[PDB]
């Protein structure tokens, strides 16, 4: 489903802006 | 389910990107 | 509810965004 | 409701990213 | 509807975002 | 639709927010 | 949209059960 | 909005039925 | 997708209902 | 929250059809 | 996905009150 | 969360209204 997908997504995302906002 | 889960990462979005803005 | 929080969230990213933006 | 508030963040946030990626 | 204005709005963002990363 | 659409569009962000994160 | 639509059909869905009940 | 909207008759559709169920 | 599946059956439903209703 | 109501009035919705049905 | 299955859902219960008023 | 709620909930209503179809 559509709304797993996205869950998933923003998983990834804020992993991303977590190592973003501490470099 | 999937809501709460997208929530719950949107919390942790929100917090990362005050850190930034800071 | 996880939509009322949705919303409160991406309130909070759109301030964040808006004081980046802003040099 | 929350839906149309998130809408509307989303499109505070859109339009801030495009100031983000001009400047 | 607005499911409808949030797909146009992540649009942008995915746009936006693609610029930024280049 | 729109949740699908809206899914894909945030695999795309997810992408561009880990290549932004990796320099 | 669909939840615009979904709504509507929920009003009418409504009605004809309170005739139902109330019949 | 719609989902609240949709609430309210779901509100109304269970109220008719427990008079029909009662 | 799911949303207008959920939409078109809704309309199904309350005709359905309605007849019902009326008989 | 709209859905929490939702939910809650489906389940008396199906509540009410059990004892319909039964 | 849960929008699946109440689609599904729908589809079934759409069926049985078509059946109903057709009776 | 609620959306399983609801699912859960329209499955039993589904289930019921079959039955009083039959």
């Amino acid at each position: 489903g559509s709304l797993k997908k996205i869950a998933k997504s923003l998983k990834k995302i804020a992993y991303s802006l977590k190592k973003i906002a501490q470099g | 389910g999937s809501l709460e889960e997208i929530a719950k990462s949107l919390e942790e979005i929100a917090w990362s990107l005050e850190e930034i803005a800071q």
